[PDB]
DNA sequence: ATATATATATATATATATATATATATATATATATATATAT
DNA sequence: ATATATATATATATATATATATATATATATATATATATAT
């Protein structure tokens, strides 16, 4: 369903009493090749709402 | 067992070879002296699948491929030979010096006068697109860096004292301009929209 | 007709010179395309001033500076070799690879290529000379410095998952026992120079 | 002694196996430009 | 504060590997002819 230029993404909501926590990642293609380093990443990490 | 070749004729493939592209007005010599020799230099590169052109009315001589006529490598490609892509501002640039040099070429002659414009004459051409980058410095410097690897492409001379450029003529000797047509027309109806 | 020499020449020739070196346990056809026209392939260096160098014990084909009416002078400074010169620190890490060659020579001949040594098996063998920087991965990163360019001259292989390295057969000709001498003659002119 | 019946041999055809050439995908090396860090 | 070196991003070009298709060579099957052994 997404075999060419894509952007995939994901984050999980940790929290305790309110304080929010984020986890979240971004996976995404340029082409339709498809070799480990087509994907290119990136990671998320905060405690900010917004 | 049997001669060796002309040291004269090995001396001047050589020098070509390692400037791809040579004038007349720069090295009369040499130039005389292969083009008395045609045969034997063509003969001294098609092992390697390499030849050399010459343009006699601007009065340059250059390197070619002599491969086997259109194999499937239409886009083609040669061991000795790495191929390269330029990127947008480059070719921007490339189309720039095409379309000042085609008209000097008219107004000038077909290498008559070498093809020359002024940096403060190319820089606004470039603005007409890119805008201002921020100051005249910072102009000179994205125009000077873009030449200088246009000139190691053997494409322009650095400017003079005047700030004014000689343009090579193996511009007149690109393959395909037809994409830089296309390219040139992309920008001018860009910026017609953008502006 | 046209002097066009044949193709499968054209291709082993042009593959030699794109890399500068052949060896038959790698590419034989090529190697066999070479040896099979070795004087082609000399009377086609020749134009370029430079000559084929053969070793058959190792199977082993590579390109030398040949020498003109003038035997190139400082032959580094000929048009077409790409690469700088050869230096000092350079030289002390290709005579201890080639000691270490040499070992494995007697050990087990001078034909094959299996001989290897690790990063850690260097490093001390060039710490001796060239003191301590400070850090391990000072020391690495000097090491790795080196071994770039050295792979860059066809000497030895990138360095592996194993931090080891494969010493190519053509080492035993750039530590020519006789350039060795003219080589300790010259450290004598640096000693000299000392002096 | 000769006739005939049967086995054996040969030639040709076609089916199959194997070798090689080519097309395509993938991985890496160059490679060149730019941004940032660090040294003076 | 400036200049230089380094690392990373873009990115593209080359090399290598693997799979499939085609061509060729071999072998086996079938049919016919000839030789030979047996019977009358």
């Amino acid at each position: 369903a997404r075999p060419g230029k894509t952007v995939t993404g994901i984050a999980a909501t940790l929290e305790r009493e309110g304080k929010q926590v984020r986890l979240g990642a971004l996976l995404w293609f340029d082409s339709t090749s498809s070799s480990v380093t087509d994907m290119k990443r990136l990671w998320l990490f905060s405690d900010n709402p917004g | 067992s049997e001669t060796r070749t002309l040291q004269k004729i090995r001396e001047a493939t050589q020098e070509l070879l390692k400037y791809g592209l040579l004038e007349e007005a720069s090295k009369p010599n040499l130039y005389r002296i292969v083009l008395s020799h045609p045969e034997e230099v063509t003969r001294i590169l098609e092992p390697l699948d390499l030849d050399i052109g010459i343009d006699e009315i601007r009065g340059l001589l250059y390197v070619k491929v002599r491969l086997d006529e259109t194999p499937a490598q239409d886009e083609w490609a040669h061991p000795l030979v790495r191929r390269q892509r330029l990127n947008l501002e480059q070719s921007l640039l490339v189309a720039i010096l095409r379309q000042h040099f085609v008209a000097w070429e008219q107004e000038s002659g077909t290498g008559a006068s070498q093809a020359q414009i002024a940096i403060d004459d190319l820089l606004p051409q470039l603005q007409i697109y890119l805008g201002d980058p921020g100051s005249e410095s910072k102009e000179r410097t994205r125009l000077l860096t873009l030449l200088d690897q246009l000139k190691g492409h053997g494409l322009v001379t650095s400017p003079d004292a005047h700030e004014r450029i000689v343009i090579r003529p193996i511009i007149a000797h690109l393959a395909d301009p037809i994409n830089l047509q296309a390219l040139l027309a992309w920008l001018r109806e860009q910026i017609a929209q953008q502006t």
